[PDB]
């Protein structure tokens, strides 16, 4: 009855015949219109044709289908935990302009923040390694450490000879430590361990390793390591001792240089803040503690420098893995895509930072907000971030970068907790882990040595990991080579800062624990450089140069977040 | 009286396409994608295929022009200001010299096509067109007292030519465009196919040639640079060899003419 | 654009078009009720020096402009295809200030280039009717109904600055 | 010669570049090679004279100022535009050869060239002008030849050969001397083949300035314009009209030998490429109209408010308003099998005391009906209000004039006996017929009449029968649907309510002038002429049982109970409440009259016909 | 090449229901006994959740990622059938093989090439036009045990592509961000014409 009297209560009683009736009636079941509505469009389409006769026929209505579709279209078309050095040196005030609402131009306490990199190198295409280029990156790092070795122990080129020949004779040799199976199974011993020549010096052969002359090691996968040994057999080369690899150079400043930098801060300390990602629990996408944070970086802390390191959008968030990310009544229009997310979540609160405040951003491989997906890892697009040219840099990962006098060095990828050692001997075992690999790091001249990286699993599939592109590596060097003086490097392990081999090491710990939990960030007080304090080694030479001695004038606190 | 006083490889293809038409003179620069490479090569490809179809059938230019003029819409456009058109149109003839470089038959065949494709698109330019695209390309006219001199040999000669050529059939319009008409000397050897066809006067060696003629010295001296250019391209084809995403494109491109 | 002057006092008493954002209690005096609200979407006609401001004060501001008939695309059309026949004093009397303060306030570049070309355009001719000394009445009093009250200062003051001189030479 | 070519060229750049004549050309092409399959749509496209300009200057003023050197290749290329996109195969005899090229118009700023017959120039000659004025006189259509077909008995060989005259071309060449040829260059007789050969319409026109624009009472000035193919009959005497076309001369002015010494001028015409009328009725709805039209509808009282909203300056009198309203909407005219046919449109008579706003009432209507004719009752005689002889030649008068309209009288009591009797016809028949010396005809008036008349005693006297006061016959009030009685009752309340009235209505102000410059909800009436339009046009209501129900009854009781009835009762009385019922069915947009319609038609009838509700 | 063939080793992208977590493979603008596209965007047939564009939007940005790191953990295996080593290791010649003795030639087992044509389908399957014609790669076989009852029609897939146009726009421009930066897609001219530098 109902469809039937609606339609022959607008259209004519002509439309009695059922047929009629079932294509009005599919019609108005397809696009979801009333039978008054239809009535309208019906007499919309009567229009403009010359067509007094537009009657109520099959092949009218057919055409009337298509003006339907027409018009849908169109209508679219239309539409303190922990310190270093506490007894020594005072908390920094911090930079005495945060507060100040004056847009006056930030004058004389000016915190100069300048890379140490080339930011274009970081701009290469991702997702195409060629394994030849790998591997000749991978040959021109042993290549590289024999002529440092060479140079450093005053030996001749032909004191080096290949491990993998039997000889008598004590020999030299550079290499790539390596497991002695090509399918091993996650654990290494020091039985297990073979030596990989270059391309010139063993024709990338492999040998075994006889370590049982060898009281105390440290090695791990990836290594770059010399020997002098022999293979007395042809099946193991046996070491006799390892050869310690020098350790780089300090940077060093100009006594003019120096007396600039205590111009601009006026004889104060620098206050430098680190943070680490994520900024929220693995059920919430709660930012209310970073806005405290920050609330208190503006009033209370009034540092000069900000380091932020991500992920900031953590893809490997349970919550994005899941799919159940939750909607966000605060906003009047929910986030489309990650990007926005961070957008809508993020830039307000970063945003709010202090100008006076230099804030570095630093991308982490698993940071949503980031296309460039491997480490090497090139820098945020601070415009696609909305986030002020003020006072917001967006540096690579890893970044080198200069504060003043002081050389940073920054790497947001997990070295300390994928560096596993394979170690012998007492002593060895005795020293704390995370300066042998503060060691290994610093020796190796790259802030993440190990190869092949670090992989996560889950019962086996594939989760994450290091996300190396091989062929590239070489960015991942110490630039200039000398080392930082400060050396920043996140990771998930318990929150430290150390003085290894004169250089301050820190790991600030996650910004929030998992559970929703107060992490840690890390708080770094300098001393201003002070020609007369004695603090600064005078170097010798042409121009006299000043070792910086960061360590012996830097405070650095763990603070709970 | 009173006075007053890559953003480079977009001002190439721009100065490269001023003229309407290139003789194709230069290196492409920058960045394409592989897509885009198979698809301008079939594209132009297309194109030449009719065109060696239709002179395989042995029609005109007229009926040659009348099939093809529609394709460039679709897939070559031409007398365009599009930056994507001139990229496009430049890039398929480059590419379709590296797939048409490889052996004597491919090399005549494109040739044979591009240079009637250029004679077509040289037709649908105006005559002030022509002129600026000729005198770009650094491309010998005689005296008033040798046309004088020689005036009632190039008018015998020109006369029928005015006549069914550009529809003259009154005498007095032939008299009045001959006044006008300006004559080229050069070696006979130049324009052998007008002398079979008894079109130019011959004297001492050289040949006369009225200005409303000659098109087809243009037309060669671009399918034999063309030919030079693909000779060229042939020699350093181990080069290509170094990128074997390549090369699959290439030999589908040349199967359809083998 | 001083304070004191009368034609800027003047020109700014012209009305506009404009269309509400917000409903507000006893505004109905402006729809000529004092004892009524204004509603979202109702359509007034009101002065530029207030309409000026209730489109810009906050966010949404209060009134939207909406585009007037003397910019109208029929009125760009008759400029651009013959400028000096044109009677713009028909079209509206203070054309040439109302133009600079639309310009100001939307920031347009085309009608700028149109607005320039017509200027320029209509100078010449008042230039020659300016030139021309009796030792007539009708062929200049044709052109000269046809000027704005922004041209008419022009003319007036290059006529006499003409005759000034040629009273002066032959004395 | 050269440069033909290179203008062809010029304007098939602009016909690629600007896309919406492409579609024109093909949408015509389509469509009449649809319906050739089973009217016909002209070849010709009206193009935008700003689009040229932006396109390419020169070219835009070549075409304006020196059209006949550049319509022509323009033309040219629009038809191998049409020509190349595909068409219907196997063409027949007369399809090879028509020699029918397609044709270009123009619209919009022709700025210095938009000209009046009085200031057309002779600096004007051969450009291109818009001119403006009423249309005076109009020549027959005539044929003309421009090619012709020839077959020769003996080869089997198809000849032909073409025409020239001096407008039918913008260039100019030799003239022809209209011969058909007999015989063949090699001898062979020749025979014509009519129906392959090919001639087209003409016709002559002359163009006045109007009147309002003529100076002291001097001579008015006028032009003559040629039309031709699709453009013949679009135009009668007495329209307004725009004309586009090229202003040219023509012949030897006298200078081909001749007794004048050259003193008289050579003769002028306008070439016509376009015409446009001027309004001085009809609308085009748009989308949201139909809308709009039909969400309004569905209001509970949609009569109420229609009704309340004619003439809102006019205070009281709701029943005559309501009844106006229906007399708009009008019944439905019936044409049975045999021939016979029955009426459709309502006629309203209105009589009353002086001032009582009769005239100004009458007023309304002739300012909110599409067609509409006024005259006063005294002012017309009987041949001049229904037809008149001429020379022979019947001439319409003017209730002729007003066919599908309405004819307002006012003053109708000061017409004579002789006068009144001619139209007793034309109110049922809806015709008018002759029968004088040399003619006889038939004459088609279909129209609605209202009028108004004062009574015999110069005020109604309620002691006095109607008959008394109301000195018409019987059979003519029978022919009015509705009676209306009106007077000025002095009234305390009432005066006081009308009094304010008018001194609300005389302080009105118009929105765009200060102070003491010289010059429920109600629904504007530009929005009531496109509703009672749309409801004229898209909607028949049919009858149903359940009004004829209530019609039947109503109709048997009124006319045999006796009552002081104030109007005579017959058939027509029955038909009168059909057509009040349909018109209100119409109103509320039903497609059918059902019992609330009858119901609210018979509540009118009785309080016009029995003066109380 | 089809969609059907470029794309035969591509893994299908699966999404996760966020309030009943049901996993469910997705292919478009398709019928399906899993899931539906409405005027309002894609719905679970399970519980009848809408997804939030977010919700499906992160997903694939999660399953792209999660192919990229698979990419970088740089699993090789050897092309020798005796041999067939697989490995994360890296010899200073890259291509030759670990194994002593072995002269098969080293290989990615998750080459650029599919990661390359694995994010061409991910792309693909938010590509509007490619969903009216009905182009995509198949996620049911006719023979399938889940294959659906119920197919839609061409005009209602239209229909369904053009109202949620703004949807596939927003989950094409997420996997265009990776494209753009993958190395496998242009073509340097300028480095090319090598021999005009002769
Ligand atoms: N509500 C009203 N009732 C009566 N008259 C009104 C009303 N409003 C205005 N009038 C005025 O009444 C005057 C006379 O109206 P009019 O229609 O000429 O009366 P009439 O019936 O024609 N009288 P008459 O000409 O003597 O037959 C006009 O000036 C109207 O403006
Ligand atoms: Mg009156």
């Amino acid at each position: 009855m109902s469809g039937s009297i609606d339609v022959i209560t607008h259209f004519g009683p002509d439309a009695d015949k059922p047929e009629i009736i079932t294509a009005l009636e599919n019609l108005t079941k397809l696009h979801a219109l009333s039978v008054e509505d239809l009535y309208i469009k019906w007499e919309q389409f009567s229009n403009q044709r010359r067509q007094t006769h537009t009657d109520l026929t099959s092949k009218n209505i057919d055409e009337f289908k298509q003006f339907l579709q027409l018009q849908m279209e169109k209508r679219a078309n239309q539409i303190i935990l922990d310190s270093l050095n506490p007894e020594n040196i005072e908390i920094s005030s911090g930079n005495p302009n945060v507060g100040l609402l004056s847009t006056e131009e930030p004058s004389y306490n000016q915190v100069k923040v300048e890379p140490f990199y080339d930011a274009k190198k970081y701009k290469f295409r991702t997702m195409r390694q060629n394994l030849q280029e790998a591997s000749d990156v991978l040959d021109d790092q042993i290549e590289s450490f024999t002529k440092i070795i060479q140079n450093h122990y005053k030996l001749s080129p032909n004191d080096f000879a290949d491990p993998t020949i039997q000889s008598q004779s004590e020999i030299y040799a550079v290499g790539r430590i390596v497991p002695d199976s090509p399918t091993y199974d996650k654990f290494l011993n020091p039985e297990s361990l073979s030596l990989e020549t270059s391309r010139m010096g063993g024709v990338g052969r492999r040998v075994r390793l006889d370590l049982s002359q060898v009281n105390e090691l440290s090695f791990f996968l990836g290594q770059i390591v010399a020997f002098k040994g022999k293979n007395a057999n042809g099946d193991y080369f046996t070491v006799n001792s390892i050869l310690p690899l020098p350790y780089p150079n300090s940077p060093v400043s100009t006594s003019q240089e120096l007396q600039e930098f205590q111009a601009n801060l006026e004889g104060s300390s620098l206050k430098v803040i680190v943070t680490c990602g994520p900024y929220f629990a693995n059920d919430n996408f709660s930012l209310e503690l970073l806005q405290e944070f920050i609330d208190s970086i503006n009033n209370e802390v009034k540092p000069h420098v900000l380091i932020m390191f991500g992920p900031f959008i953590d893809i490997t968030h349970p919550l994005i893995a899941s799919g159940k990310l939750p909607n966000f009544p605060q906003f009047k229009t929910q986030p489309k895509t990650l990007d926005e997310l961070f957008l809508k979540l993020f830039t307000p609160i970063l945003k709010t930072i202090s100008p006076h405040i230099q804030t570095v951003l630093i991308p982490s491989t698993k940071d949503a907000i980031s296309n460039h997906a491997a480490y090497p890892q090139a820098s945020l697009i601070r415009k696609a971030l909305q986030l002020p040219k003020r006072n917001f840099k967006c540096m690579a990962n890893p970044s080198s970068f200069q504060i003043n006098e002081i050389y940073f060095g920054c790497s947001n990828v997990d070295t300390f907790k994928d560096l596993k050692e394979v170690i012998k001997g007492g002593t060895t075992s005795s020293r704390y882990r995370l300066d042998r690999v503060s060691e290994h790091i610093l020796q190796q001249r790259r802030y993440y040595p190990i190869f092949p990286g670090s992989i996560r699993t889950r019962i086996y599939e594939h989760i994450s990991g290091a996300d190396l592109d091989v062929s590239y590596l070489g960015l991942t060097e110490f630039v200039g080579g000398f080392s930082p003086d400060i050396m920043i490097i996140p990771s998930e392990l318990q929150h430290f800062a150390r003085v290894v081999q004169n250089v301050v090491v820190i790991n600030p710990g996650r910004f929030i624990r998992a559970t929703g939990n107060r992490g840690s960030y890390a708080q770094i007080t300098v001393q201003c450089p002070d020609l007369e304090d004695g603090k600064l080694t005078l170097v010798e030479g042409e121009e006299p140069v000043y070792l910086h001695n960061v360590w012996k004038r830097a405070r650095v606190d763990l603070i709970a977040s | 009286m009173f006075r007053q006083s890559s953003e480079e490889e977009k001002k190439l293809y721009a100065r490269l396409y001023e003229s309407k038409l290139s003789f194709y003179d230069l290196p492409p620069q920058g960045e394409i994608t592989l897509e885009q490479f198979e698809i301008w090569a079939i594209d132009r490809l297309k194109i030449l295929l009719e065109i060696e179809s239709c002179l395989s059938r042995n029609k005109s230019i007229k009926e040659i022009e009348t099939i093809i003029k529609p394709q460039f819409q679709k897939l070559l456009p031409f007398n365009t200001e599009s930056l994507e058109d001139r990229k496009k149109d430049y890039y398929s003839h480059f590419i379709l010299r590296l797939c048409f470089c490889r052996s004597k038959e491919l090399r005549e065949k494109f040739v044979r096509a591009e240079t009637f494709l250029f004679k077509i698109r040289f037709n649908m330019l105006t005559s002030t067109d022509q002129t600026k695209f000729v005198q770009s390309l650094d491309l010998q006219f005689i005296s008033n007292e040798e046309k004088a001199e020689l005036s009632h040999q190039l008018y015998q000669t020109v006369s029928a030519s005015l006549q069914f050529q550009l529809n003259l059939n009154e005498e007095h319009q032939r008299k009045q465009y001959f006044q006008q008409e300006k004559f080229i000397k050069l070696p006979f050897e130049n324009v052998i196919e007008l002398v079979g066809n008894r079109l130019v006067f011959l004297k001492d060696g050289y040949a006369y040639l009225p200005q409303f003629q000659q098109l087809n010295l243009l037309s060669n001296e671009f399918a034999s640079k063309l030919n030079q250019e693909l000779i060229k391209t042939y020699q350093y084809l181990p080069r290509l060899n170094e990128d074997d995403r390549l090369l699959p494109i290439l030999n589908h491109l040349s199967s359809g003419y083998t | 654009m001083g304070y004191y002057d009368i034609d800027d006092v003047l020109a700014d008493g012209t009305e506009f078009p404009c269309k509400f954002q917000y409903d507000i209690p006893g505004l109905g005096y402006l729809e000529n009720n004092p004892g009524r609200p204004i509603t979202k979407n109702t359509k007034l006609s009101l002065p530029l020096w207030l309409a000026r401001i209730l489109a810009i004060v906050g966010p949404v501001p209060f009134v939207e402009l909406l585009p007037p008939d003397m910019f109208s695309t029929k009125v760009m059309n008759a400029i651009k295809t013959d400028p000096v026949a044109l009677d713009l004093h028909s079209i509206n009397s203070h054309f040439f200030s109302l133009a600079i303060k639309w310009i100001m306030l939307f920031s347009e570049k085309e009608l700028a280039n149109v607005v320039s070309e017509l200027l320029l355009q209509r100078a010449q001719e008042l230039n020659h009717h300016a030139s021309s000394l009796s030792i007539t009445n009708i062929a200049t009093s044709t052109f000269l109904l046809k000027l704005e009250e922004m041209e008419k200062e022009i003319y007036k003051k290059s006529h006499e600055s003409y005759k000034d001189t040629k009273r002066w030479m032959f004395k | 010669d050269a440069v033909f070519g290179d203008r062809v060229r010029r304007f098939q750049e602009f016909l690629d570049t600007f896309t919406s004549y492409r579609d024109s050309v093909r949408s015509i092409q389509v469509y009449n090679s649809n319906n050739a399959a089973n009217n016909i749509l002209p070849h010709r496209i009206i193009i935008s004279l700003d689009d040229l300009r932006e396109f390419d200057r020169s070219f835009w003023s070549g075409i304006l100022v020196e059209p006949a050197y550049f319509i022509p290749p323009a033309e040219k290329a629009l038809t191998d535009l049409a020509d190349s996109m595909d068409d219907v195969p196997h063409p027949n005899a007369s399809a090879v050869s028509s020699r029918h090229p397609w044709k270009l118009s123009f619209k919009g700023s022709f700025g210095a060239h938009a000209l009046s017959p009085r200031t057309l120039t002779a600096q004007h000659l051969n450009k291109l002008v818009s001119v403006e004025g009423i249309v005076t006189k109009t020549s027959l259509v005539r044929p003309k030849l421009i090619r012709s077909v020839h077959y020769a008995a003996k080869t089997g060989r198809f000849h032909y050969r073409d025409y020239t005259d001096a407008t039918t071309t913008l260039t100019t060449r030799i003239p022809t001397p209209a011969i058909y040829p007999t015989e063949d260059t090699e001898g062979n007789k020749l025979t014509t083949e009519y129906g392959y050969s090919t001639f087209i319409d003409h016709q002559r026109i002359t163009v006045q300035e109007m009147p309002e624009m003529a100076p002291a009472g001097q001579l008015p000035r006028s032009i003559d314009v040629i039309l031709d193919d699709d453009l013949v009959d679009k135009t009668k005497p007495g329209d307004r009209v725009n004309v586009v076309g090229v202003f040219k001369s023509l012949g030897a002015g006298g200078m081909n030998q001749s007794n004048s010494n050259t003193l008289i001028g050579f003769k002028t015409l306008i070439l016509g490429n376009t015409v446009y009328p001027l309004h001085a009725a009809r609308q085009m709805l748009t989308d949201f109209d139909i809308r709009n039209i039909n969400k309004l509808s569905k209001k509970k009282d949609i009569f109420d408010i229609l009704s309340q909203s004619l003439a809102p300056s006019i205070y009281g009198h709701d029943h005559i308003k309501k009844a106006i309203l229906l007399m708009l909407m009008g019944g439905v005219e019936k044409n049975l099998e045999n021939g016979s046919h029955l009426r459709g449109d309502i006629n309203i008579l209105m009589v009353g005391d002086p001032s009582t706003a009769k005239s100004q009432l009458l007023r309304f209507v002739l300012n909110t009906a599409s067609l509409a004719i006024a005259t006063t009752g005294r002012g017309s005689s009987g041949v001049g209000l229904t037809a008149a002889v001429t020379t022979r030649r019947l001439e319409a008068g003017a209730m002729v004039l007003a066919d599908r309209g309405v004819v307002c009288i006012d003053e109708f009591d000061k017409m004579t006996d002789v006068d009144r009797v001619a139209i007793h016809e034309v109110m049922e028949q809806q015709t008018v017929t002759i029968a004088k010396a040399g003619i006889h005809t038939t004459l088609n008036a279909r129209c609605s009449v209202i009028a108004a008349a004062n009574p015999v005693f110069g005020q109604y006297d309620v002691n006095r029968d109607p008959h008394q006061n109301i000195a018409l016959p019987d059979s003519l009030l029978s022919r009015f649907d509705l009676l209306f009685v009106v007077t000025d009752d002095i009234n305390e309340i009432r005066d006081r309510s009308i009094s304010e009235h008018v001194l609300r209505t005389h302080r009105y102000l118009p929105p765009g002038y200060l102070e003491g410059e010289p010059v429920p909800k109600l629904v504007t009436i530009p929005f009531l002429r496109k509703y009672v339009q749309y409801a004229k046009e898209r909607v028949i209501p049919q009858l149903t049982q359940e009004a004829i129900n209530v019609i039947v009854k109503n109709y048997t009781d009124l006319r045999n109970d006796d009552n002081t009835k104030k109007s005579p009762i017959t058939a027509r009385t029955l038909e009168t409440l059909i057509r009040l019922a349909t018109a209100h069915a119409k109103v509320r947009l039903s497609k059918t009259v059902n019992k609330v319609d009858a119901k609210v038609a018979a509540n009118l009838l009785r309080f016009a016909l029995l003066g109380e509700d | 090449i089809t969609d059907v063939e470029r794309f035969k080793d591509t893994v299908t992208l699966e999404l996760s229901c966020p309030s009943c977590d049901k996993r469910f493979p997705f292919g478009g603008i398709v019928s399906s006994n899993y899931y539906r596209v409405s005027y309002n965007g894609l719905q679970c047939k399970h519980c009848e959740q809408l997804f939030t564009p977010l919700q499906l939007t992160s997903q694939i940005e999660h399953s792209i990622r999660a192919h990229i790191s698979l990419y970088y953990a740089g699993w090789l295996q050897c092309d020798d059938s005796t041999c067939g080593i697989v490995t994360r290791q890296v010899s200073v010649f890259g291509k030759r093989c670990l194994n002593d003795g072995c002269t098969g030639v080293m290989r990615y087992k998750y080459s650029d090439k599919q990661l390359y044509n694995q994010l061409l389908y991910f792309d693909s399957l938010f590509d509007c036009e490619k969903n009216k014609k009905q182009e995509l790669k198949p996620i049911y076989l006719p023979d399938d045990l889940d294959y659906p009852k119920e197919q839609l029609t061409e005009s209602s897939i239209k229909a369904l592509t053009e109202q949620n146009r703004e949807l596939m726009e927003t989950g094409r421009s997420v996997v265009q961000k990776y494209l753009n930066d993958c190395g496998r897609r242009y073509v340097d001219m300028t480095s090319i014409f090598d021999f005009m530098l002769n």
